[PDB]
RNA sequence: GAGCAGAGUGGCGCAGGAGCGUGCUGGGCCCAUAACCCAGAGGCGAUGGAUCGAAACCAUCCUCUGCUACCA
RNA sequence: AGCAUG
RNA sequence: GAGGUCCGUAGCGGUCCUGACGUGCGAAUCGGUCGUCCGACCUGGGUAUAGGGGCGAAAGACUAAUCGAACCAUCUAGUAGCUGGUUCCCUCCAAAGUUUCCCUCAGGAUAGCUGGCGCUCUCCGCAGUUUUAUCCGGUAAAGCGAAUGAUUAGAGGUCUU
RNA sequence: UGCGAGUGCCUAGUGGGCCACUUUUGGUAAGCAGAACUGGCGCUGCGGGAUGAACCGAACGCCGGGUUAAGGCGCCCGAU
RNA sequence: UAAAACAAAGCAUCGCGAAGGCCCGCGGCGGGUGUUGACGCGAUGUGAUUUCUGCCCAGUGCUCUGAAUGUCAAAGUGAAGAAAUUCAAUGAAGCGCGGGUAAACGGCGGGAGUAACUAUGACUCUCUUAAGGUAGCCAAAUGCCUCGUCAUCUAAUUAGU
RNA sequence: GCGGAAUCAGCGGGGAAAGAAGACCCUGUUGAGCUUGACUCUAGUCUGGCACGGUGAAGAGACAUGAUCGUUUUUUCACUG
RNA sequence: ACAGUGCCAGGUGGGGAGUUUGACUGGGGCGGUACACCUGUCAAACGGUAACGCAGGUGUCCUAAGGCGAGCUCAGGGAGGACAGAAACCUCCCGUGGAGCAGAAGGGCAAAAGCUCGCUUGAUCUUGAUUUUCAGUACGAAUACAGACCGUGAAAGCGGGGCCUCACGAUCCUUCUGACCUUUUGGGUUUUAAGCAGGAGGUGUCAGAAAAGUUACCACAGGGAUAACUGGCUUGUGGCGGCCAAGCGUUCAUAGCGACGUCGCUUUUUGAUCCUUCGAUGUCGGCUCUUCCUAUCAUUGUGAAGCAGAAUUCACCAAGCG
């Protein structure tokens, strides 16, 4: 996503190749936006169980 | 500044100088049935979003103080609105300022 | 803006799957009396790759 | 050039009716030193004004540090 | 409980 | 005799010469030189996806020489404080770029400057002028042995420190 | 001293200005920027400044004669 | 403009046990994934192999629990009033309140003193933050000063190493 | 200062040469593409209320100084149409 | 009997829609407010008068710092008196204001407009007229009255805010106050609502829209009213050259130099301005080629040296040839 334009990407765009937003997003969300990690409870490396 | 709680000025409906009490007077609750706020409901009502303006843009810090004199005379209960010019901090009935004595 | 591909997938225009090859559905045989309260047999005939 | 911030115990800092930890001095403990204990001393960048009275408030100077200074 | 050095 | 293996035909593409041409053979072609050439390969036909939609190994790329929103008709003679144009003669009069207000500074409203039509009178009134009286002013000049603010140099006194 | 005055309607264009003697603010200065008074150019041709928007003279119906303004009178070129 | 761009295998997160996850659709017991079922479908980042992957949950996000003061719409309840009406209690989600998470977006200091010639300063004191840039690497396609300083390459090099 | 018909082959000084109502800059109370902590909305989605929408049995209640009987609010379990 | 559906209600909602994103300006941006006001000056002795001209101030403060009356006199200095002093308190003398009067500045003021006391609420109610900006419109502010009711003083008088010059705000909407007020529509009563008159809630872009960015993917109408490149005026800066003569040159101002001062030229630097050019005059360098200038490096001819020779400096005619 972040490799295109923003009309046809939320994560696009920039002069540089970066998401400029948090990844993580709500549940409901509109179609659209509902781009990235989906209601994420946790994220990072897994450091166990 | 600073007002004192009884003035002894002029009655309208007594023709005269009579003794009133002082008291600051404050802004009264909307009505939910006055004509321009039933006007604005019924056009606020459906679809088109917000319609009058509103207002963003304050510049004035300070409101001209209103003073409510009721007047003590016992049927006479005359009541006038009488404004003083504008002041950031006001009072009723203060204690009198006396000068010649350490501070 | 534009609609976005995760977005156009759902209208299965050239997201639909490629289904000639595939040999049928796997699928239980349906239950009866006889699965119901004894059993039937059956010989295994072939096994092939979908 | 224009904007902003900061000048105070030897050195780092707080803060309208001059202090902190460190440093220093003197005496304790110790064979002695550091550690520890008991005390003491040391001073609001300059000028003018408002206020009864200011390091603080308001202006002007002397230093210092940062942000800018685009577009052809 | 803490006890470094010549 | 394996390999998204190498050189290299056909095919597919399009590096460099910034070569040719550049009212061209051509609204993208030509030559030499080049990349790949058993694979994520090339290709006909059929078929599906249609405009704020499609499709995109992602360049805002392609969607009939049209794409950072195709084409056709209509609403529509859309709006323009902004450019350009605005058709015969003679006679008489003849300016303004200034005041106040406006999301006002390429524009208006308003006063001023103009013209036209008159009317009421005349054959007392007025004046971009002088004179005679009468007031008003604080500029040029001058002053600092006069106030305020500066500022140079010598004198004479004293106990005033 | 000079001169006929008063008064009412309707009204277009204009609302970019520029120059010069004296006064004058910013700026080193400017064919720079900004004001005061008067006159010009814009809207204006004509004689002179060789040439020129505003300089000097003088303002304009079509002509004949005469005379002047400012400026000129070796030749171009009218006039020592 | 053929590239350093995109893709790629690899790596790592996230959601979902089907009345579900993601998505289409004006609408229906509508439809795609799906002739599918976690070794799967869907959503992102980085980019083979080798070696590594430091610290920060203060900010902004995402997420888990609902009982303390809280707030909180419509409907319903009660009361007062002649009634419209007003008042009161009650009180969902969501915000606040309390945990987690950086292979989420992101972030990762300054000032003084000191070693027996100077120079550095391992060491000390101090103000401070959520943490104060760890391992590595460089005048780099990232360094203004800058044509940095040394060495090498040359007769001489703002170039190269 | 000077200048003499009509011409041919070359040439790139000049015609402030030609092409295109400057694409840079500014103005316009002209736009469009995109973004968000701009303003005003909105599809979707989360939650509450009323209707479809029934049958019982218990618990906690308001009722018609203890209990009973029958009116209703709510919690749980069970039933099916 | 809950999923679910129908209809309402609250939350979230750049996924999507519509729109806005001031002005002035030695181009625009950034900066600033010269956008609403006040004092001195500019400003040219009536009044008026500009620039991002100069020096400043304002969005307040005051139950008294408003209103009367009475009684006093201030800043400062001199001379004295236990502690006491540079500076506490007392006394006398001089003292035109050199003090104070809320604040910026200007004006004004001495048995007061200053200081201290006494009593008070003219900072109240009402209709007109006038001045200031001005269009002779508004607001704000101010001035003379007039009619009530009061304060104060023995009284004449003075007072409807602050000694004067600033300190503030329309339509619409809301809110409070006032009348034995009018309407609330076929008639009557009572709530309600609407009127009329006076205050308040504010628009600081201050005669008053409700409002964030980016475009190097860009478009349109125009603009030389307006920048970037060239040309023009100017020459601060850059470059070059003079005049004077403190000193240097072991002596010796001037062989060669030349401080402190001062006068010019040039348009090969940069600025300053914005006159021409936006219905287009092809931007830096290098290559190639021609010509011109002299402010002369070398070459020809000369003059002076702190010129013995050699080499080297200063100057003159001189751009022919390098
Ligand atoms: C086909 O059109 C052209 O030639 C191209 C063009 O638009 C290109 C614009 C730009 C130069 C900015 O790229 C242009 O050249 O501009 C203008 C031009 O047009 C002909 C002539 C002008 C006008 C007077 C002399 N000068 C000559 C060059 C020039 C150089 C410039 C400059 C402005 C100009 C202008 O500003 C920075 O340097
Ligand atoms: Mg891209
Ligand atoms: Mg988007
Ligand atoms: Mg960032
Ligand atoms: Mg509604
Ligand atoms: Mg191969
Ligand atoms: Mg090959
Ligand atoms: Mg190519
Ligand atoms: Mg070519
Ligand atoms: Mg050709
Ligand atoms: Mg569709
Ligand atoms: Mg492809
Ligand atoms: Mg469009
Ligand atoms: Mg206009
Ligand atoms: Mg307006
Ligand atoms: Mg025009
Ligand atoms: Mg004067
Ligand atoms: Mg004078
Ligand atoms: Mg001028
Ligand atoms: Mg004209
Ligand atoms: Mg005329
Ligand atoms: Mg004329
Ligand atoms: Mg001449
Ligand atoms: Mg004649
Ligand atoms: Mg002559
Ligand atoms: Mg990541
Ligand atoms: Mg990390
Ligand atoms: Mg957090
Ligand atoms: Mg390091
Ligand atoms: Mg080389
Ligand atoms: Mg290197
Ligand atoms: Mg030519
Ligand atoms: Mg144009
Ligand atoms: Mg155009
Ligand atoms: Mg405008
Ligand atoms: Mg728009
Ligand atoms: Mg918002
Ligand atoms: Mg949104
Ligand atoms: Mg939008
Ligand atoms: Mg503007
Ligand atoms: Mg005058
Ligand atoms: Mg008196
Ligand atoms: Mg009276
Ligand atoms: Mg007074
Ligand atoms: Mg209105
Ligand atoms: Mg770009
Ligand atoms: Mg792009
Ligand atoms: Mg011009
Ligand atoms: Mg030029
Ligand atoms: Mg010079
Ligand atoms: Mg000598
Ligand atoms: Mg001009
Ligand atoms: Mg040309
Ligand atoms: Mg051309
Ligand atoms: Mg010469
Ligand atoms: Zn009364």
């Amino acid at each position: 996503g972040v490799a295109m334009n923003p009309v046809e990407h939320p994560f696009g765009g920039g002069n540089h190749q970066h998401i400029g937003k948090p990844s993580t997003i709500r549940r409901d969300a509109p179609a659209g936006r509902k781009v990235g990690l989906i209601a994420a409870r946790r994220t990072g490396r897994l450091r166990g169980t | 500044v600073n007002v004192p709680k009884t003035r002894r000025t002029f009655c309208k409906k007594c023709g005269k100088h009579q003794p009133h009490k002082v008291t600051q007077y404050k802004k009264g609750k909307d009505s939910l049935y006055a004509q321009g706020k039933r006007r604005y409901d019924r056009k606020q009502s459906g679809y088109g979003g917000q319609t009058k303006p509103i207002f963003r843009k304050k510049a004035k810090t300070t409101k001209k103080i209103v003073l409510r004199l009721e007047c003590v005379e016992p049927n006479c209960r005359s009541k006038r609105m009488l404004a003083i010019k504008r002041c950031k901090h006001f009072e009723l009935g203060g204690d009198k300022k006396r000068k010649g004595q350490v501070i | 803006g534009r609609v976005i591909r995760g977005q156009r997938k759902g209208a299965g225009s050239v997201f639909r799957a490629h289904v000639k090859h595939r040999k049928g559905a796997a699928r239980l045989r349906a239950v009866d009396f006889a699965e119901r309260h004894g059993y039937i047999k059956g010989i295994v005939k072939d096994i092939i790759h979908d």
